[PDB]
């Protein structure tokens, strides 16, 4: 044999590569046969229970749902409520609680003493 | 003995010296961060504080004196351990959830979880030093370095590369390479000890970096703010520690950790290979590994990129016209089967010769020899052992009768004296050299290195003497004569287990000390003092690699070495004996399973009626009475037309055999050629059909290393593409040849060979599970023989025989071939580098072959560095770059085999081989010195490990740390 | 799912659970009504006061 | 009839087993035809509403 | 096992296989039990959650009535299964023949149904072995052979046996195939050895 280096790779066309990868996906499905059956049963039971149709109404008329949500929420009361909830979270974060654990323990002891009085 | 009381309960003491070993055996939850079983007490983390005799002291180094009181749940010892770990965490950021080393084995994480700590008294402080990513394999993160010193102790004491020290004198102590040289520019062998022994992710492989887990691939610019967020958010370490344990479980699914044995050299180091799909993330050694434990080299721990290399042959290749067409498996199998049947039924099976790879598992070589004998009917089989271990094995037969090493590498360490001759153990069998250097630096063992070159071990040897090319026989037999003549020889051993002492002495009559002084060009004083040392040494371990066995008289001097130990009386003694350095990972295994043509599996000669009858009964096909021809003589037979077809697997013999012009002519002369290599090797270029091999990571088998250990592998990867493990390919080929083999998994092959092989009688796959390994010979009960010749020799009388041998004249060409070039191998690169070159890091460390030339010869011939020079021999003509170093002396120069092009040394060597085994004399080469280019790029870059200057120190030198004023001992800190 | 919903409603239908959810919604509404912009200095003062109180050994 | 014990299992190759299991999965799809239609409509309405593209931006960048 | 109110005396078939959260390992189930013990204050809410978990089991657990095949007492009981394996054999008080009464066979002997030795395919005697043949080809072979020995030596030389272990429909089909199809009267069962006298 003489010296030959170049490699003539086999001509796997798009059809053959697609078939090979689809066969790989089918084999992966085969390995998880029970899982696929369980997920199909998942969808079936959700659709029977109306959960899937409920989400279908949610995402088909989603513009109407968002419109209803914003038109009900746009009242100043709801915006103030959400703003004050965020502010309460921020302030509770600002409050230092490392020193507050002994205070909580003392409050526990005090409540125990108070309820101890019959 | 040495009664003790621990935890208020009486307990007994064992051979263990320190309290920490007893506590570990007692399962006492004592924090041990800086302690590693292989490393020994490093004493740098102070988290092992226990109350010995009431006083707080480090249990890692507290001697287990009799009658001491041990307590570990006391508030005092708990506070001391907490303070020590707080000091540790002051140097460790501890971002376990997004840290690659949190695969659940990280000692800081485990120990922190064990102590149930929640706060660090000293907050983490980043060291001013940046991460050192200069190395292409592993990085060092001084920010995450806890200064435990395990990496330094590994690089200084258990691997003895000595590239790592710790600058305790610095304001912020850190690990420094050489004199704080960046890692790449330093003398770091890249062995991987520091990465393996690091507790934290301080010294961790770049393969893991950003690839281990799921949340650790996040970019640093967006990972560091998350780490700071979690630092400022969580109040107790327990909850985020549990989250990090969940992230460890996360990693467990994607990270596959399978045990394997390194393919490169014959030490056969076993380690887990932590992978994520197809890429190799880490090579993690385990303490339970028999051959190495934690020891590893650059190849086995960072050289596995060849498995995922795109050059890998995924499909069978068929020589179509003037090209290699990527053909289907079935059509290639039919073609090879039909051609083999044609040349078998036309000119007979005797004209068929097949070669197994010494790099393949035992099942592979057994399948080669079965296909040759139980299928084809020929006996023409060989491996690299014809070039590597044929004369050593022949000498072992001639004197001791058993091939392979006398014992394990642990017995090598236990030796008082190691007699290494012609071995570049530092650069060829790295882990064994680490063991020897560890025993020399720590245990005080003195070694005698005898080779022409001055490698790392030669400059670190007790007595390094450089004899003439192939002159090992002369000075060796003179030393044996002096030992046996002055009474220092073990006469009791000679009368007990040796035969023909007086005949050998008669053979030693012409040999005198002055004779050896004249022949070897070595002064008398060195010879007499090394002979005195050998006589005085209680245990002697003699290692002889290709520097001595690859010669015209290589077999003769191998017998000479073996009978030298025989005269000294080291066989059978624990810790001493002959350990021929088996080169390939499974060259010992291939030779065990009938690779050599003159012997069958079980190390039994073919010309024996009983073994032939047994193999006929098991196989059903008659055995060829005619012994097969040797591998080297195959080319000459081809040039005479005797041989026509080759089936060489995993052996690039068209480039590694002597006079590769001759093998090229034979290759162009023969009709049919089938090769089986993972890569398109040089031999793979000349082949009528190329079969795509599979690397040992993607196949399961048994590797027999130098210590005659059969360690079972595991299938780390599914084979790349649709290529198959070589045993599967051989099964398919034989079935297409009407063999009828049915082996679903190589366990059936292993057990069949075990039944056939008397030496392998006991090795089975259920006895080789995990890291368990058996050393052949093994009996049917399953009890192996860690030490050879322990009670009796294999010979019928039970006593070995001294073989009378003399100095066989080396086939130096003479005349104009003045400069005697020497051929060998580099530490980082493996032969021509069909595997290491595919790894980018090793290529960066060593890009191209170089000719190491002596400074003395650089003056008379006027040669410089980075110069392209020409070497011409009656068999070849190479153009190799030049390197200036003092490793070689005088005319003799070193030409490593780390190139596969026109610069490969194998052009220069000739078709002159040993008389006993026809092993080519690669070390016997001479050429010219032609100067082509005066000024050019130096082949050895500054980032090569040979350019650095290691700092030799014993241990982490903790005493420097203790002298620091800022350092405070937790035991007296709690007080 | 019908059985799960039945169990959930039959356990929840007790007046205690309905009162609990109603009062949770009312608490959210009242906390929204409470203005917290002025409450941040009060929180800072409470922090300082708790620090001073725990400072007394 | 004589005494015979060994069983010659039919040689179902990989292709036949794959076809059988794919047919089983297809039958499971058939049993949940309405469910599969509802889930496909789920994806369609989510993609039209931009929820699916919103998540595509979330997980691509 | 049947009469125990609690899970004190319960079949190992149910153990770790009945529900979804009960297959959790004991080393990691007991800490969860302790957590829930220390977390919930009133039994009502976690009782409702357990009722939801009972509804959980109801989907995966198939409880169908059957009659034991082994002996002639004909004890009837529900067989609580999870897919193909048999988890429990639960007798019911409404069972006529036994009520709650059961033996070892009928209440723990049903592993033969899921046994791997079970013949899943028709077997045809090919040469000296049993080849796993298709249903249709085996049916054609048996039908053709029976027609051959029916139209050659007459139906009187044909004799078929029904199992006393099979349902009434099975034995009726045997005797109909013998008389309403083949035309022979050679039929029997174990009753010839058992209940004929
Ligand atoms: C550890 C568990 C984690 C779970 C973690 C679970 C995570 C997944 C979410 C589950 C709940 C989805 C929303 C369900 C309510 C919205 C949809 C709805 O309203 O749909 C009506 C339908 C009425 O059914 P019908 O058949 O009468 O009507 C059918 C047709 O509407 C007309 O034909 O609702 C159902 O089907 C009930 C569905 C399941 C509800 C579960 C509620 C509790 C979940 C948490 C506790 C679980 C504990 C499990 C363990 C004890
Ligand atoms: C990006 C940003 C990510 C930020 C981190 C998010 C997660 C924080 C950890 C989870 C919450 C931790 C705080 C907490 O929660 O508490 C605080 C307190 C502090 O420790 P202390 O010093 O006060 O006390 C010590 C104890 O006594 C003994 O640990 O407790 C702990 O952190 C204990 C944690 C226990 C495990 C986690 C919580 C489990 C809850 C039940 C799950 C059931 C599942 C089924
Ligand atoms: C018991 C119920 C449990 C439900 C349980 C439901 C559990 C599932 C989650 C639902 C919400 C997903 C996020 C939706 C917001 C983020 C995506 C978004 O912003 O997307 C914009 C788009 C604008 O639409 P446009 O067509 O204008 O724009 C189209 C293109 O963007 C431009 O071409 O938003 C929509 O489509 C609205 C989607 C549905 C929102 C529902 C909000 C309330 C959900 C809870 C209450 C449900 C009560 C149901 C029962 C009464
Ligand atoms: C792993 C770890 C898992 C830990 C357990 C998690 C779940 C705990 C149970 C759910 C919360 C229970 C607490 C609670 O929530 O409250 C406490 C209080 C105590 O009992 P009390 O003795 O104080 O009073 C008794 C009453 O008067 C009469 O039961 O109430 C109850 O537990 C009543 C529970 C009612 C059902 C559960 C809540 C339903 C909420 C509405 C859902 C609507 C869906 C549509
Ligand atoms: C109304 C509406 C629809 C609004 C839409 C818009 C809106 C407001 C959306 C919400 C946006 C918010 C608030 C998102 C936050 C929640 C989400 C989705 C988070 C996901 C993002 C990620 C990746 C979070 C990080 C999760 C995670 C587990 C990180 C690892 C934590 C780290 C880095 C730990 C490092 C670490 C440190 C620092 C220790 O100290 C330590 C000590 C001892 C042991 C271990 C550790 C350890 O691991
Ligand atoms: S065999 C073999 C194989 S297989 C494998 N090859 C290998 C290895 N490591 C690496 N990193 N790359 C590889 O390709 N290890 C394994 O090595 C096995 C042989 O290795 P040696 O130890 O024999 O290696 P070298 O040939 O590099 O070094 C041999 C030294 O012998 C000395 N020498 C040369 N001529 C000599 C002579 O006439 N007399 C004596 N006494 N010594 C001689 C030189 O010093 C060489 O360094
Ligand atoms: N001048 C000179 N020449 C020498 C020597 C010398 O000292 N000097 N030494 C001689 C000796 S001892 C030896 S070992 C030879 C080295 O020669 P060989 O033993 O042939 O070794 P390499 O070429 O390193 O490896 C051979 C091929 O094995 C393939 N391979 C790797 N792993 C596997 C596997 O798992 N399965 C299969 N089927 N193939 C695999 C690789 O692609 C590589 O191309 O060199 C010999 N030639
Ligand atoms: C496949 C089964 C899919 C189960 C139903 C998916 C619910 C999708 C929830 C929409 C909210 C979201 O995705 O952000
Ligand atoms: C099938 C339909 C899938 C509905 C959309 C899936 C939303 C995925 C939500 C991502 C968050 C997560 O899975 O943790
Ligand atoms: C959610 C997982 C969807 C996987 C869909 C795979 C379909 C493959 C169909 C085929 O293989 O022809
Ligand atoms: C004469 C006035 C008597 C006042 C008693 C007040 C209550 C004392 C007991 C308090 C308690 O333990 O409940
Ligand atoms: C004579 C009365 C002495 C009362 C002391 C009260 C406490 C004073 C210190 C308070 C503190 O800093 O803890
Ligand atoms: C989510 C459920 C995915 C199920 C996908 C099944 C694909 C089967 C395609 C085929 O049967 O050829
Ligand atoms: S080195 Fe260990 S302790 Fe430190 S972050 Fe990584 S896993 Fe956690
Ligand atoms: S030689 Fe390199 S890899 Fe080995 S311990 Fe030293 S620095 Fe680490
Ligand atoms: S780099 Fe070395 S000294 Fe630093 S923590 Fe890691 S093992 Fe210890
Ligand atoms: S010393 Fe040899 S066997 Fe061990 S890891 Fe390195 S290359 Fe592999
Ligand atoms: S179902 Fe509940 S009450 Fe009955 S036995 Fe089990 S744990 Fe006890
Ligand atoms: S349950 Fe027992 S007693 Fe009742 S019919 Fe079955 S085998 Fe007979
Ligand atoms: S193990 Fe002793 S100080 Fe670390
Ligand atoms: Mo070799
Ligand atoms: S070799």
């Amino acid at each position: 044999a003489k010296a030959i280096k170049r490699i003539q790779k086999i001509e796997v066309t798009e059809e053959d590569q697609r078939k090979r990868d689809l066969r790989e996906i089918e084999d992966a499905l085969i390995d998880h046969k029970e899982a696929i059956l369980e997920t199909l049963h998942m969808l079936g039971h959700m659709n029977e229970r109306g959960v899937l149709p409920l989400l279908r109404g949610l995402f088909g008329q989603g513009d109407k749902v968002l419109d209803i949500l914003v038109k009900k929420a746009d009242t100043e009361e709801t915006a103030n409520t959400l703003k004050n909830l965020l502010l309460l979270f921020g302030t509770l974060g600002m409050l230092d609680v490392k020193q507050l654990e002994p205070l909580i323990l003392k409050v526990n002891a005090g409540v125990a003493s108070a309820v101890e009085q019959k | 003995k040495k009664t003790i009381t621990i935890n208020g309960v009486e307990m007994e003491a064992s051979e263990e010296q320190t309290v920490l070993q007893l506590l570990n055996n007692s399962s006492i939850e004592v924090p041990q961060v800086c302690y590693h079983p292989s490393l020994g007490p490093i004493e740098t983390c102070d988290t092992c504080i226990v109350s010995i005799n009431g006083e707080l002291k480090r249990s890692c180094s507290a001697e287990l004196k009799d009658g001491d009181v041990i307590d570990t749940l006391s508030p005092d010892v708990k506070k001391a351990q907490v303070i020590g770990m707080d000091k540790i965490l002051y140097n460790h950021e501890l971002y376990c959830t997004v840290c690659d080393y949190n695969n659940g084995g990280c000692e800081i994480h485990n120990t922190v979880k064990e102590m149930k700590i929640n706060h660090q008294s000293i907050p983490f402080d980043h060291k001013p030093y940046h991460k050192d990513e200069s190395h292409p394999f592993y990085r060092y993160d001084p920010d995450q370095c806890i200064l435990c010193g395990r990496c330094v102790e590994a690089c200084q004491d258990v691997q003895v590369t000595e590239t790592l020290t710790i600058d305790w004198e610095r304001k912020r102590p850190r690990v420094i390479w050489d004199n704080d040289v960046p890692i790449n520019e330093s003398s770091c062998v890249s062995c991987g000890h520091c990465s393996t022994v690091c507790p934290c992710n301080a010294m961790m492989e770049k393969g893991m970096e950003g690839e281990a887990g799921y949340l650790t691939g996040i970019n640093n610019e967006t990972l560091r703010p998350m780490i700071e967020i979690t630092k400022g958010v969580e109040t107790g370490y327990g909850s985020i520690l549990a989250i990090s344990d969940m992230e460890s479980a996360m990693r467990d699914e994607r990270i596959k950790k399978t045990k394997t044995v390194c393919t490169y050299c014959g030490v056969g180091c076993s380690f887990d290979v932590w992978t994520k799909g197809r890429d190799i993330l880490k090579v993690e050694p385990q303490e339970e590994a028999p051959a190495n434990g934690i020891s590893t080299c650059v190849k086995g721990k960072f050289g596995w990129d060849f498995v995922n290399s795109e050059e890998r042959l995924t499909k069978p290749l068929i020589r179509e016209g003037d090209h290699f067409r990527e053909a289907e498996w079935e059509e290639a199998l039919l073609l090879i089967a039909s051609k083999f049947t044609e040349l078998k039924e036309a000119f007979g099976p005797d004209s068929l010769a097949f070669i197994t790879s010494s790099k393949c598992t035992n099942e592979e070589s057994y399948l080669m020899q079965k296909l040759a004998r139980g299928v084809i009917g020929t006996n023409n089989v060989d491996n690299c052992s014809r070039y590597c271990q044929s004369p050593a094995t022949a000498g072992l037969f001639r004197t001791v009768g058993y091939g392979g090493d006398s014992g394990s590498i642990t017995d090598i360490a236990q030796a008082d004296l190691v007699l290494i001759i012609g071995s570049n153990t530092s650069e060829s069998h790295p882990v064994l050299s680490t063991r020897i250097k560890r025993a020399h630096k720590l245990r005080g063992q003195k070694v005698i290195v005898a080779d022409i070159r001055k490698h790392e071990m030669a400059e670190r040897s007790d007595l390094f003497v450089q004899p003439r090319a192939g002159s090992d026989i002369v000075w060796l037999n003179a030393i044996a004569k002096y030992l046996i003549e002055n009474g220092k020889a073990d006469e009791r051993f000679l009368r007990e287990r040796v035969n023909g002492r007086d005949e050998y002495v008669k053979s030693l009559a012409p040999y005198t000390l002055e004779y050896a002084e004249e022949k070897t060009g070595i002064d008398q004083e060195t010879l007499i003092q090394m002979a005195e040392m050998i006589g005085q040494a209680d245990s002697v371990c003699a290692l002889w690699a290709m520097g001595v066995t690859q010669h015209i008289g290589g077999s003769d001097t191998s017998t000479a070495i073996s009978n030298l130990l025989l005269v000294t009386g080291n066989y059978g003694k624990p810790g001493a004996g002959s350990y021929p350095l088996r080169g390939h990972n499974n060259v010992q295994g291939a030779s065990d399973f009938g690779s050599m043509p003159d012997r069958l599996p079980g190390y039994e000669k073919v010309t024996d009626e009983q073994v032939r009858q047994k193999y006929e009964r098991v196989w059903g096909v008659p055995l060829p009475k005619e012994p097969g021809m040797t591998n080297h003589e195959m080319i000459e037979k081809i040039h005479s037309g005797q041989l026509k077809a080759m089936y060489v697997k995993g052996e690039e013999m068209g480039l590694v055999d002597s006079n590769i012009n001759h093998v090229h002519a034979a290759y162009e002369k023969l009709d049919f050629f089938v090769v089986q290599d993972i890569f398109l090797s040089r031999t793979a270029e000349f082949a009528d059909v190329v079969l795509p091999a599979s690397p040992s990571l993607e196949k399961e088998g048994t590797f027999t290393n130098t210590e005659r250990r059969i360690q079972r592998l595991y299938q780390v990867f599914e084979p790349l593409g649709e290529s198959k493990p070589d045993w599967q390919i051989i099964m398919e080929v034989a079935n297409k040849l009407g063999a009828g083999w049915l082996y679903e998994h190589p366990a059936d092959i292993m057990e069949e060979a075990a039944k056939l092989s008397p030496i392998y009688a006991g090795v089975t796959y259920e006895r080789l599970e995990g890291y368990n390994s058996l050393q052949w010979p093994v009996n049917a009960d399953g009890k192996d023989s860690p030490l050879l010749f322990t009670e009796r020799f294999p010979f019928p009388d039970g006593k070995a025989i001294l073989y009378p041998v003399q100095w066989t004249e080396p086939k130096e060409f003479g005349e104009e071939y003045d400069i005697h070039v020497n051929n060998g191998r580099l530490l980082e690169h493996f032969h021509e580098g069909n595997l290491t070159y595919k790894s980018k890091g090793i290529s960066e460390k060593t890009p191209e072959v170089f000719l190491e030339i002596s400074p003395e010869l650089a003056a008379e011939r006027g040669i410089q560095d980075g110069t392209l020079v020409r070497l011409t021999s009656p068999f070849g003509n190479v153009k190799v770059k030049c390197l200036i170093t003092d490793r070689v002396k005088g005319k003799e120069v070193y030409l490593p085999m780390n190139d596969s092009g026109e610069a490969a040394i194998n052009l220069l060597t000739g078709s002159h081989a040993d008389k006993d085994t026809d092993t080519p004399a690669y070390k016997e080469t001479s050429a010219k010195m032609e100067i082509l280019k005066h000024d050019g790029i130096s082949p050895l870059p500054k980032i090569n490990h040979r350019n650095g200057n290691p700092q030799p120190q014993i241990g982490v030198q903790v005493h420097k740390k203790w002298a620091r004023k800022d350092y405070i001992f937790p035991g007296d800190a709690v007080k």
